[PDB]
């Protein structure tokens, strides 16, 4: 008798689908043909952060703009004064192989995590002078993908589990879990208001959630593949997802659908990290064709290249000033843009 | 697995209700927002050595 | 003066064994320094690349030149060069030859230990640069000019018997210590690596570079030590023939390191074709 | 005759 | 607060990080693989948390072993972390003839992974002196499952152990010759396969280990020096 | 976080004495550590600095070359060797824990002082020396540097301290306007480049004491002779 509730469900996506179709009057390009193009933007590497082992899988700035958090498969957190290149904190961790790492907004504490399925806290503000190891969130059975903290207590993070978990690190038990995911959540970002988050699964759907109530307010399914980055557009009502499908797409939550591609015939390969400008007009993405892209995130070009690195460009962060892009690389060096 | 494809079915009716507006507005808010802030983004137009902290 | 029949024969190989030294040296250079393989592994090669270039383009070239007709057609300033920076660049040459030899046995017999240091690199340039200087010196300082009716730069330092002993010391440091060194190095290497077509065609090419190394630098060194005890033989009407012989089965080995990279390595011999 | 060789 | 003291402190950062480069070059990371029938546990203890990491030493040689477990069936993405990785040691039950094809299926996938390419893998097929009390038996047989074992005979090598039934080593060089094939036919010379042949207690695991790292690590100096 | 530093007594001034002060607490390793004497009824005195891993070293003028400031990072101690004392060098010598990167608050524990009775550099001025007050209304303590505080780096290297009666001073504020940890809201640090100021909103029965300035943007750190602040 599961048949009937299947074919309720397949005419509910239907329905969905149409009433996204009913709502699609004019694409993107059809109406931001008519402005100026972007242009050829040349950022050149101001910066090169230099002392990591391994691959870097993961980059997070500071709020402040000038100190951003480097995670390295060598089993370690480097904290970096980007304008003086100096190391901050070289935290050592008890797993090797971190993929995501945070920094928190207020600049006290640095998350992180990987294959030990731990997001490990670290508090930079010990009277003591040493960073230690704050909490440690059990709880996720997959590999940790993305953390994100939203308060200097809360931390949502994406698991390879097919879940997002909600937590509190106080307490360190799951306030929420996000269990919508048919695959492994390889990104996560937040909302700039920070209710909501969008995730990003192997299952080629993207999802946006609520903080709150734990529920999957929209599912958004324009990829093709994996969905390896994920980033909210600066006013929080739309975000761009980079895919194995070597493709660039911004969703719109209102408008519950795509609003543009960003691929190129030149380009087969997937997008390991996306993120857009201050403005939101520029949509860098990282490649691990070892070079980021910049893209015109209203007219789908090419603006430039970010070409300095000699491996797979895994992270990539524009600071919240908008002043430059780190790129960090599995040849092991971040990169500052400007 | 009835009672999962319940909530399968559940999330989407529920994920069916939300209240969608025209393309056409959100890619204009999009370009509004762009164009409201492209003097904010040092990445979009370039500020010159003076204020640039990295250089 | 030499006359028109045996100089167009000792031209031809004298440019033939500078242009293809030449040539490959700088070939290897940019492709080690411009494909950035550029890695601390490719800095010993890169080092012997332009001391080789260095020897074939000024030292062959200029004592050919000098050598043709015993004469001089150079200043009186640039002999006092000819005996440091193309002496200095035999001598690290060969040294860069010996420390790709060892770098290579530990590479093999020892993979499990890393690589130098990156740092460690660079001093062992630098001191085989350093030492080829300090034994090019005694040239050096001690080189003089005179001229007479055709200009010979002769070195005089003191009588013969000082001459033989700074050449003695010269074949014993620069040619038997390196030959001990690359040999044990080699064959231990050999024995070692005796698919297995690469193991084993590596192998032909140390024993190669043994044999040929203990081939061509031992007559160019017993030139120089027998003229040096015996300045009889410098009026024999043909020295200058042997000398030349000499001269170019020792510059000779300057090809021999781009051919066989080329040879060995598919990279190399897919980039010589760019 | 002279010859050196200037090695 | 001086800069110059910051320059100091990150400089002294530096100094803990040039000492810790030491430590990471001169160790050998590892990655174990293979299924739950697979005897990958028991050579762990004869050498939510979501990684284990057992270290060896072995002839004054670091080893770093990673028995990734309490993850998903689909390894697709985090398999990405384990590429520039010393080598894979892939465990296979090869006395499980039924669960014996999905191991190729899954040294299949390892091999021509996009991320391992340049990683060799030292096959174990574990627990065979299981596999010899199989086929003495003869209760069951590979043909049940490999239809062209019975035109299959041993080749040249022909098993230089002390003393085993003829068809136990017909059926354990077939064993190899399958997985052997995947690795050959289905890859470039970039990694090579190591097989080996193991059972449920043998101490001669990190020797081999030992000694196929270092031929692999031989062939990486082979091509960083291009004596090759 | 403890700072306890050991030796002193009366000693005469033709011979010799060594201080050494045990941490407990915190990395000592990773924290630069200063000597700070305050003669009695005077001023805080910078006397002596050794960074993190024993690496950079200074002295004060008044006491370069008599002095050696040894560390022992294993056993967490902190040394300081005297030569040939003087009677200018008795005085309490406070040790101080201070740490050096982007966004770090340095100077801001000091030990509890230990005592010694013996038997160009920029000048801090605070022309107040003494504010006599009443619990409730606001406080202002000002100061005056001879050369601009005001770095290139855009940061002002002025610290405020607060040594209450029988006690040890204590970190306030830390580059001018940013309030150290454990230290409330009211008070408040100002000023441009040379000219600081720093404002007690609601001055508490805790806040009687004297209220230094120190610079900390070269070598030798001068501190100011300090405002009493009366009850």
């Amino acid at each position: 008798e599961l048949d009937q509730l299947r074919q309720e469900a397949e005419q509910l996506k239907n329905q969905i689908r149409d009433a996204r179709k009913a709502c699609a009057d004019a694409t993107l390009s059809q109406i931001t043909n008519n402005i100026d193009p972007v242009g050829r933007i040349q950022m050149r590497t101001r910066r090169t952060l230099r002392g990591h082992l391994a691959k870097i899988y993961a980059m997070h700035w500071g709020t402040d703009s000038r100190l951003l958090v480097s995670a390295s498969q060598d089993g370690k957190l480097i904290i970096w004064d980007s304008y003086t290149t100096n190391k901050v904190h070289a935290i050592p961790l008890r797993s090797s192989w971190v993929m995501t790492c945070a920094y928190a907004p207020s600049g006290n504490y640095v998350a992180c995590g990987g294959l030990d399925n731990i997001c490990s806290i670290y508090n930079l503000k010990t009277r003591e002078g040493n960073v230690r190891v704050s909490r440690e969130l059990a709880g996720h059975t997959g590999y940790l993908s993305c953390c994100r903290f939203l308060d200097d207590n809360q931390i949502v993070t994406s698991s390879g589990d097919t879940t997002c978990a909600l937590w509190d690190i106080e307490t360190g038990q799951q306030t929420t879990t996000f269990t919508g995911h048919t695959g492994d959540v390889m990104s996560l970002s937040l909302a700039p208001d920070t209710r909501l988050f969008v995730s990003g699964a192997c299952d080629a759907s993207a999802k946006l959630w609520d903080v709150r109530e734990g529920m999957c307010r929209q599912t958004f399914t324009g990829h093709e593949s994996d969905i390896n980055a994920i980033c909210f557009f600066p006013n929080g009502n739309a975000f761009a997802t980079g895919s194995d499908d070597a493709t660039c797409r911004l969703f719109d939550l209102r408008a519950d659908q795509e609003l543009m591609t960003y691929s190129h015939d030149n380009i087969i390969c997937g997008i390991t990290s996306v993120s857009f400008s201050k403005s939101g007009r520029l949509l860098l993405a990282g490649y691990d064709d070892f070079n980021c892209n910049v893209w015109d995130a209203l007219k789908a070009d090419r603006a430039g290249v970010l070409a300095g690195h000699d491996n797979r460009v895994s992270c990539l962060g524009v600071t919240d000033d908008g002043m430059a892009v780190a790129t960090g690389s599995w040849d092991s060096f971040l990169k500052i843009w400007n | 697995s009835i009672a999962q494809a319940r909530k399968l079915v559940e999330q989407l009716k529920m994920e069916a209700n939300i209240d969608r507006i025209k393309v056409s507005k959100a890619a204009a808010d999009l370009m509004a927002y762009c164009e409201a802030h492209a003097k904010e983004d040092p990445l979009l137009t370039p500020v010159p050595a003076s204020e640039n902290p990295f250089r | 003066v030499q006359p028109s029949w045996r100089i167009a024969l000792w031209s031809l190989a004298y440019g033939v064994v500078v242009a293809v030294a030449v040539l490959g040296n700088l070939i290897v250079i940019w492709i080690i320094l411009a494909h950035k393989m550029r890695t601390v592994t490719n800095y010993f090669l890169v080092n012997l690349a332009f001391s080789d270039a260095s020897m074939a383009a000024f030292n062959t070239l200029v004592n050919f030149i000098y050598a043709l007709h015993s004469e001089w057609y150079f200043g009186a300033n640039y002999c006092r060069f000819q005996n440091f920076f193309p002496i200095t660049a035999v001598f690290a040459s060969i040294y860069s030859m010996t420390a790709i030899a060892v770098d290579r046995y530990m590479a093999i017999i020892d993979p499990l230990k890393p690589r130098l240091s990156a740092t460690a690199t660079k001093i062992v340039i630098g001191s085989i640069w350093i030492l080829a200087f300090l034994l090019a010196f005694p040239q050096c300082l001690y080189s003089k000019t005179k001229v007479m009716p055709t200009l010979c730069f002769v070195q005089w330092p003191e009588g013969p018997k000082q001459h033989f002993t700074y050449h003695i010391i010269v074949i014993i440091l620069v040619y038997c210590f390196p030959l001990l060194i690359m040999g044990i190095t080699y064959t231990i290497v050999g024995i070692t690596l005796w698919q297995l077509k690469a193991k084993r065609k590596v192998v032909k090419m140390m024993i190669i570079v043994v044999m040929t190394f203990a081939i061509c630098w031992l007559p160019y060194h017993i030139y120089f030590i027998l003229t040096a005890i015996y300045q009889q033989l410098n009026r024999w009407k043909y020295i200058q023939q042997v000398y030349l012989a000499s001269f170019w089965l020792a510059m000779s080995s300057t090809m021999y390191n781009p051919i066989i990279y080329c040879c060995l390595n598919k990279r190399f011999r897919a980039g010589f074709k760019r | 005759q002279q010859f050196f060789g200037l090695m | 607060a001086e800069d110059k003291a910051a320059v100091e402190r990150s400089k002294m950062i530096e100094k803990q990080l040039q000492k810790d480069k030491q430590v990471y070059r001169r160790t050998l990371r590892l990655l174990l693989l293979g299924a739950d029938n697979s005897g990958k546990s028991t050579i762990v203890k004869q050498m939510t948390s979501g990684i284990f990491e057992t270290k060896f030493q072995v002839d004054k040689v670091n080893f770093h072993m990673f028995d990734v477990g309490a993850q998903r069936d689909e390894r697709r993405k985090w398999i990405q972390c384990f590429n520039d990785v010393t080598a894979i040691i892939f465990v296979v039950d090869s006395s499980d003839y039924n669960r014996l094809q999905e191991a190729l299926n899954d040294f299949d996938s390892i091999w021509n992974n996009r991320w391992l390419r340049t990683i060799s893998v030292i096959l174990f097929l574990n627990k065979q002196d299981l596999l010899a009390e199989k086929v003495l038996a003869g209760k069951s047989k590979i043909e049940d499952y490999f239809p062209e074992f019975a035109r299959y005979t041993t080749p040249e090598d022909a098993t230089p152990e002390p003393g085993e039934d003829p068809r136990v080593t017909r059926a354990k060089y077939f064993i190899r010759k399958e997985f052997v094939d995947i690795s050959t036919a289905s890859g470039d010379g970039r990694h090579i396969c190591y097989p080996h042949f193991t059972c449920a207690v043998d101490t001669e695991n990190a020797r081999r280990i030992f000694n196929d790292c270092k031929d692999i690590i031989l062939q990486m100096n082979l091509r960083e020096y291009n004596l090759v | 976080v403890q700072l306890v530093e050991s030796g002193g007594g009366l000693v005469q001034p033709g011979g010799s004495r060594k201080l050494s002060c045990s941490a407990s607490g915190f990395a000592f390793s990773s924290f630069g550590m200063h000597w700070v004497r305050q003669a009695p009824e005077k001023g805080l005195e910078w006397v002596a600095y050794i960074s993190s891993g024993s690496g950079t070293i200074y002295y004060a003028d008044t006491v370069k070359g008599r002095f050696t400031i040894s560390r022992d990072d294993p056993k967490n101690t902190l040394f300081l060797q005297m030569t040939s004392l003087r009677s200018e060098d008795t005085a309490m010598y406070y040790c101080v824990r201070s740490i050096y990167y982007y966004g770090s608050s340095p100077f801001d524990f000091w030990g509890q002082g230990t005592t010694l009775t013996v038997s160009s550099d920029i000048v801090m001025t605070q022309a107040t020396s003494s504010v006599p007050v009443t619990p409730g209304e606001s406080v202002s303590i000002s100061c005056r540097s001879s050369k601009s505080l005001l770095h290139s780096n855009g940061n002002t290297y002025l610290y405020w301290f607060l040594q209450r009666p029988g006690q040890s001073p204590q970190l306030l504020i830390y580059r001018m306007s940013n309030l150290a940890s454990g230290v409330p809201d009211r008070f408040s640090g100002s000023g441009s480049g040379t000219a600081f100021t720093l404002t007690i909103s609601r001055l508490e029965a805790e806040d009687v004491g004297v209220y230094y300035c120190m610079q900390h943007l070269e070598y030798p750190l001068t501190f100011g002779a300090g405002t009493k602040l009366e009850l």
